[PDB]
């Protein structure tokens, strides 16, 4: 039974107290604004850096190769923007990390509310 | 953790299986314990004051820098500490000891130090005059428990001696967190004045350091050992 399977799977991840909720939301918004600030940093779009960070987060090679056979090349347009964002001073860097953490928080929030 | 109960172990500290993280909480694994959603923050403010003192030389324990609790003189007979200036006194209680600020009008005339075992004969706001005694050293007079002393100065005439002290003490204050708030600085944080400690939903509840000092974290909502 698939229903049993999924229901148990979401039964694994616990709920979220008001503290956790507010904190996660905060971290998410901080992440987004960090992406915008990075858009003012290297001069690239929000969803660009966003999807790059995701590609570094919710899976290594699996986000690229199968949303259909053709999207944005793995060694080429992913890694070069990665390395381009790698080559920045300290503040933009800490904002990169912050952005990533924001993404993760988004994921968890999504789960409880699943 | 049950609400209100602090953690006996600090943040970012290694813990071994069987060790208590709290009165009712025991660790099931070796690893690094981590605070999760602290319910309180403790800010220790650094208060520094350059002051003056007068003690008979027969008593004096001669020292360049006095540590907290360290013995200051012996004080043979109970000794009236006689004001070397004239002004309105400001009596400030620091734990065991006292501080007396001699103030004319606005600006202060003098700053007097009262170690533990030297008892004040005056009252805050009261008026005193030159030679009018202030404190009474009764025996002893070892330096305060929470306060250190550096850069001593020695002025000797006959029996009496006059010393200016650079004094360093810790004035603790406890700050209450809220679910609408989040702690920025780490545990055992090195922090300056006017710096944001705990951010919040509104700038109102934002905790801002009144002075350069040290930051401690207490009362976690839960402790995650990893």
């Amino acid at each position: 039974d698939p229903v049993r399977q999924y229901l148990h799977e979401i039964g694994q991840v616990p709920l979220l107290t008001l503290e956790e909720e507010i904190d996660l939301a905060r971290k998410v918004e901080e992440g987004m604004e960090a992406i915008k600030k990075l858009s003012e940093a290297t001069g690239l779009d929000q969803e660009l850096i966003r999807e790059v960070v995701r590609a570094k987060i919710l899976g290594t090679a699996r986000i690229q190769k199968i949303p259909g056979l053709k999207e944005k090349p793995d060694p080429k347009t992913v890694e070069e923007v990665d390395g381009k964002l790698k080559s920045l001073p300290k503040e933009l860097k800490r904002y990169l990390h912050i952005a990533r953490e924001g993404e993760a928080a988004r994921q968890h929030l999504i789960e409880a509310n699943l | 953790l049950p609400a209100g109960v602090d953690a006996l172990v600090k943040d970012g500290e290694e813990v071994v299986k069987g060790q208590e993280l709290a009165p009712g909480v025991v660790s099931r694994m070796d690893g690094v314990a981590l605070y999760r959603f602290p319910r309180r923050v403790r800010v220790d403010y650094l208060r520094k004051e350059r002051a003056a003192l007068r003690i008979p030389l027969s008593a004096w324990v001669e020292k360049e820098a006095y540590r907290p609790g360290e013995v200051l003189a012996e004080l043979s007979e109970p000794y009236l500490f006689r004001a070397e200036e004239s002004g309105v006194v400001e009596l400030k209680d620091l734990a065991e000891g006292h501080l007396i600020y001699l103030r004319q009008e606005e600006e202060v005339v003098a700053r007097y130090f009262l170690p533990a075992g030297m008892t004040p004969l005056v009252v805050e706001g009261e008026i005193v005059e030159v030679g009018q005694p202030l404190a009474e050293g009764k025996g002893l007079l070892r330096l305060p428990r929470h306060m250190t002393a550096k850069e001593v100065e020695a002025e000797e005439e006959g029996d009496s001696v006059h010393l200016t002290l650079f004094l360093e003490w810790t004035e603790p204050k406890d700050y209450k967190v809220a679910p609408h708030m989040n702690v920025i600085v780490p545990e055992g944080a090195k922090v300056q004045a006017g710096e944001k400690i705990v951010a919040a939903i509104d700038p109102e509840e934002e905790v801002i350091a009144e002075a350069e000092g040290v930051v401690h974290l207490h009362e976690p909502a839960s402790i995650l050992v990893v």
